[PDB]
RNA sequence: AGCC
């Protein structure tokens, strides 16, 4: 236990007074060698805690802000009284960190670290002397204007920020995030320029540093690559491809290094300067270090008019060539007929009721407008769209046929989504009837995209070498890759008229291919959303006035914007590659589009020279410019930039910009949930090359998970509360290892968190008894089936109860009751007694039968991701990277091929697991509640194919429990021939459920032993026949511990 | 010697023993290890010499 | 219980522990056939 | 009261019909 | 006391 040692040492630092006492609370598994639950703390003298210890670190000179480096007047670091004159006009939304942790908490987490490492040995001393020279700059600037005391909900009022500079809080937050990631001398020279210059230059610093990364991935030679097959399976190929670069790229890379010297950066353009002499892959992680560090400057929060002015003001002309727009509109028309040819001819059940298909899946839509609703006696304000339907279905206003206009009378409100170092993107806020019309038709466009080679939904898995590995499979010395960066994709001229009229023309060739009266109707309503968006006005508020701007283009926030933007690229890059073939003769190997970032691999006849690269790039940005789409045409021979991934020289490099101590939107979480987002943003940045200290993170989990009931008492939970596998998990003991503990007091506490895993909310039980909720449930049972049954109607009325957990105040009355019920268990050490099978109860019976021995494995495979940590790179080089991805979606089964066809619901794999192990007449009672007819659910039960479907659901459910497809286990090959020489388990037939879990648990204990220690072990399990039958009856009653904030911990982006 | 774990796994597939029925081909694997192999070699030579 | 002899039930061996489990999953199968007829 | 709670498991319906093996 |  190491977190318990830092927890006791922290409270002896922040409470320096004599009146502070700490009472540890212990507990045991027996009645009468004990692990501790929490640590009490009574401290009374608490005024001026941080402002007294800051003065001993405030030396040197403070930073004087430069006031003539930004174009706008409210982006400079001026005094707030000089910027906002009165307290009535004070906008917090330009500097708000939007995290529930104040600046006075972040300064104690550094001053606690600087005391523990004040007198270390000569290797760890140089890290301390580099993190002290940076903290002198941060402390002496804050101490001049003082420390701003936060609000009760962690905002900053006007009266505490009156005499300070405006961005003092949101600069001291990001600079503490940067100085706690300095490890080498190269990391100290980057952090000094991004701390000094970031005090004045709040506009164009993250753009100048992160600019030359699209160029530098085209200079590094390839010597050995990973490729992928036609089906997505990995291969290793060791060709040699030379990098060819024209003389105008180096005349552009020299321009990017002289823009970085006008801004004042004088030691970041010396590392790129000294790397270009070699152009080597062995020094390239220095060039991705500078690209990853540039995103930690901070967010560019601006006014909504001032950030949507260059986007909404474009020059549309009629001096384009109209001969090129006829082929562009025809190629969009040919795709929509090609996508909906099979679900319209054979009339699918999903298109026949598009009104019901959007109603039962409106929890996937974006948040709409803020509207006043009335649910019985209560009056609530909500932006979720399925709450707008329950108010509109009661008052006699629910008309899904009539689609409202978005012209000058009723404009479209606008929301933003921004990323540091890029421009901002606007998001439409559409009514709730643009989601119902565009859901059953777009879902038929995204099943064709999962079987077509040129789209992005084909190469969409959990791994990252199998998805973006088709870039380098066509690479040779006679080919070139052509990745182009369209600047303003949203409002270009090729998107307003010919894109909406290419879809409308494609839905008129599908109104003559069918014979039902319903499929003509759902293809007419999807056509009606395109004529109304042909002339759309947008609404942007500024000051007193509200501006209405005409905007006939395509923005995000729609439903079709992920599958119809991919059609407009494959029709536009097919027209440009046909105009460039009048000067050259090639053969297009692959085209692959993902939104608005794409590539295309052209294979030439003769060898590629330096003249065929400079003159193809001048025929891409001159053919695009004939269609009024200005682009930055880039061609390369070795490496590209596919979407946020940088494949340079055979290796794949990611970006590591995730802001830990800042956020872009004010989230609706608690502190306990944002202490697991802060940890899971540290594991992501550690795997990509931005290593923050662990002891700064573990200090930040101490200051966020603690909760007080009185102003003098504090409760700090221990390691065994936060690390155990339950609802309340925050972090793990070792970093990349998910451990399931097996001790008689560790299963005793995991069952003790099973009582208060389900709490009730006082808001959702008053909505569910109101009259307008019963009117919404009653009119869904009419459309779902023509009959009336009492079983299906309670099965519907208790399904929209869980849909109200997406509402933000309802999902906060549960979580505020989780932590307030935990405090009665951390104070009273005795708990309750119950029995319920978890995953740890199964592993209690398997672990005493494994015998370990020492073993060795020589390295045989090489590394394709060179920014991974050292203990994970020993696993990959010894057992191999993943070759093929095993699916856990369950759609290969025969019950998930029946639910998806005959109904619109989607049941969770934790729901299909519980019902597949019951009798025949219990699967019947469940399948009718899904919407399946009685004659179909009598077929599947009466066919006895559920007996052979028991093992296709348990295979995909155990892979979800142990998190094999997600986490950091999605890199190692599990069917490798080098893990089977270590696992030696004799085979005993006729029980497949137990033999499967003996080989999946033995494969994890060998991997989790070689990350902790770096040495391999071999296992042997002579499991008896009398213990296999006892474990066989517990493989079906296993229950999982699901949490809402943990479902985001499975994916990276 | 041949490994105990690498020979029991080879022997447990030639026998094809099932984990549900009770049979007399699951007693072929009892008391076979590397210490008893070293014991019978000693007490067969040293019994003949004395 | 199983109503087999008492020196097999309280015994701790491997050939006598499997015999109790096989006679325990024959009862659960004989009760599974008798229950399906009654429905 | 969800539907997954009300439907009884296979081991519950195997106890309303009793018989002894020997 | 409620999407500030």
């Amino acid at each position: 236990g190491k977190y318990n040692l830092i927890l006791s040492e922290y409270l002896s630092f922040i409470y320096n007074s004599q009146s502070a006492v700490q009472i540890p609370i212990y507990y045991s598994s027996n009645s009468e060698n004990a692990t501790l639950l929490s640590i009490l703390s009574y401290s009374y003298d608490k005024y001026n805690a941080v402002e007294r210890k800051l003065v001993k670190y405030a030396k040197g000179k403070p930073l004087e802000a430069d006031l003539t480096v930004n174009e706008l007047d409210y982006e400079n670091n001026k005094i707030t009284s000089e910027l906002f004159p009165t307290a009535e006009e004070y906008t917090d939304l330009l500097m708000d960190p939007a995290i529930l942790t104040s600046l006075s908490s972040n300064l104690n987490a550094v001053m606690f670290w600087l005391e523990k490492h004040e007198n270390d040995v000569a290797e760890k001393l140089k890290i301390y002397k580099r993190r002290l020279d940076l903290f002198t700059i941060v402390a002496s600037t804050v101490n001049k204007y003082g420390v701003p005391r936060h609000n009760a909900k962690y905002r900053y009022e006007y009266e505490v920020m009156k005499d300070k500079p405006y961005y003092l809080v949101t600069w001291a937050n990001s600079s503490i995030e940067m100085l706690m990631s300095v490890f080498s001398h190269e990391d100290y020279l980057i952090a000094r320029e991004l701390i000094v210059l970031s005090y004045s230059n709040r506009s164009t610093l993250a753009k100048l540093v992160s600019s030359p990364m699209s160029i530098l991935v085209a200079l590094v030679d390839i010597n050995g690559t990973f490729i992928t097959n036609e089906e997505l399976e990995l291969e290793f190929s060791n060709k040699y491809v030379r990098a060819i670069v024209p003389d105008q790229t180096f005349d552009e890379l020299k321009q990017m290094l002289d823009n970085m010297r006008k801004a004042g950066l004088t030691d970041i353009p010396k590392m790129i300067q000294d790397w270009l002499v070699d152009c080597s892959i062995e020094k390239f992680p220095l060039m991705a270090k500078i690209y990853s560090w540039s995103f930690h400057v901070g967010f560019r929060k601006q006014k909504m008019l001032d950030a949507a002015l260059d986007q909404l003001k474009t020059e549309y002309t009629e001096d384009v060539d109209d001969e090129m727009y006829r082929e562009y509109t025809m190629l969009i028309r040919d795709e929509v007929v090609k996508m909906l040819e099979e679900p319209v001819k054979h009339d699918d059940h999903l298109l026949q009721d598009s009104e019901l298909a959007g109603l039962l899946s409106m929890s996937s839509a974006s948040n709409g407008e803020s509207r006043q609703l009335k649910f019985g006696r209560k009056t609530i304000f909500s932006t979720k769209k399925n709450m707008h339907v329950m108010d509109d279905m009661a008052n006699g206003r629910y008309t899904p046929g009539i689609i409202p206009p978005v012209n000058v009378d009723k404009p479209i409100p606008l929301g933003r989504r921004d990323v540091p170092g890029r421009r901002t993107r606007i998001i439409f806020i559409l009514p709730y009837e643009y989601f119902i019309a565009q859901h059953a038709v777009v879902e038929k466009m995204l099943i064709y995209a999962k079987h077509t080679r040129e789209y992005a939904e084909f190469y969409s898995q959990s791994n990252q070498l199998l998805s973006y590995g088709d870039v380098t499979r066509f690479l040779s010395n006679n080919s070139m890759v052509l990745y182009t960066d369209v600047s303003q994709w949203d409002s270009s001229q090729h998107n307003t008229q010919p894109f909406r009229k290419g879809i409308i023309m494609g839905l008129d060739m599908l109104a003559n291919m069918t014979n039902d009266a319903r499929v003509i109707q759902t293809l007419n309503l999807y056509k009606q959303t395109q004529i109304n968006l042909m002339d759309s006005y947008v609404q942007i508020p500024d000051g007193n006035v509200i501006k209405k701007i005409q905007y006939g283009a395509v923005a995000s926030g729609e439903k079709q914007t992920k599958a119809a933007n991919s059609i407009a690229n494959l029709a536009l890059i097919k027209t440009v590659l046909s105009r460039i073939s009048n000067k050259y003769s090639f053969a297009t190997k692959i085209i692959r589009v993902d939104g608005d970032d794409n590539y295309a691999v052209l294979q030439f006849n003769t060898e590629v020279t330096k003249q065929m690269v400079q003159d193809v790039s001048n025929d891409v940005r001159e053919t695009y410019a004939r269609m009024n789409t200005k682009v930055k045409a880039l061609v390369s021979t070795v490496g590209i930039e596919i979407a946020k991934r940088y494949i340079a020289g055979g290796k794949i490099f990611f970006r590591a910009g995730i802001n830990l101590l800042n956020n872009e939107k004010k989230g609706q979480s608690t502190q306990w949930d944002q202490a697991a987002v802060l940890y899971s943003n540290y594991i992501v940045n550690r795997l990509r090359g931005f290593e923050t200290d662990r002891e700064f993170i573990l200090t930040k989990i101490m200051q966020m998970t603690s909760v007080a009931i009185t102003g003098s008492l504090r409760l700090f939970p221990s390691e065994r509360v936060l690390t155990t596998n339950s609802t309340f998990k925050v972090f793990d003991s070792e970093d990349f290892i998910i451990e399931y503990g097996t001790t008689d007091d560790e299963v005793y506490i995991q069952r003790a968190f099973m009582s208060l895993s389900s709490q009730k909310s006082g808001i959702a039980d008053e909505i569910a008894a109101s009259s307008t909720f019963k009117n919404y449930v009653s009119r869904l049972s009419e459309q779902l089936l023509f009959s009336k049954n009492n079983i299906v109607s309670r099965g519907i009325a208790l399904t929209e109860k869980a849909k109200l957990n997406s509402y933000a105040p309802i999902s906060l009355e549960k979580r505020r009751a989780q932590i307030s019920a935990l405090l009665t268990m951390l104070q009273k050490p005795v708990t309750f007694k119950s029995s319920k099978i978890t995953i740890n109860d199964i592993l209690r019976d398997i672990k005493p039968f494994f015998t370990v021995n020492e073993a060795h494995l020589p390295i045989q495979y090489q590394k394709f991701m060179p920014t991974l940590p050292d203990n994970v790179q020993y696993i990959i080089q010894c057992i191999g990277s993943r070759t093929y991805q095993i699916e856990d979606d369950g759609s290969k089964s025969a019950i998930s091929r029946l639910i998806s066809k005959y109904s619109v619901y989607k049941p969770s794999i934790e729901e299909l697991y519980k019902v597949i192990s019951l009798h025949e007449n219990e699967i019947q009672l469940y399948l009718i509640s899904l919407g399946i007819p009685k004659i179909d659910a009598d077929t599947y039960v009466g066919s006895k194919i559920y007996s052979q479907d028991k093992y296709r659901i348990l295979e995909s459910y155990v892979y979800n429990l142990l998190s094999i497809n997600y986490g950091c286990y999605q890199l190692f090959d599990f069917n490798s021939p080098d893990l089977e020489k270590l696992i030696r388990i004799p085979f005993k037939g006729k029980i497949p459920a137990v033999t499967f879990i003996l080989h999946l648990y033995a494969k994890l204990e060998v991997i989790n032993h070689a990350i902790k220690n770096g040495s391999w072990i071999s296992l042997f399990c002579n499991y008896p026949k009398s213990e296999m039958i006892k474990l066989w009856k517990k493989m079906w009653n296993i229950t999982s511990l699901r949490s809402p904030y943990t479902n985001a911990n499975f994916f990276q982006d | 010697l041949v490994s105990t774990e690498a020979q029991i796994q080879k022997m447990s597939q030639d026998l094809q023993l099932e984990a549900l029925t009770i049979q007399s081909e699951t007693q072929f694997l009892t008391g076979i290890n590397s210490q008893a192999a070293n014991d019978c070699f000693k007490t067969l030579i040293a019994a003949m010499l004395s | 219980e199983i109503k087999i002899a008492d020196e097999v039930k309280k015994s701790n061996k491997e050939e006598s522990k499997q015999l109790l489990e096989v006679l325990k999953t024959k009862e659960e199968h004989q009760k599974e056939v008798q229950y399906e007829i009654l429905q």
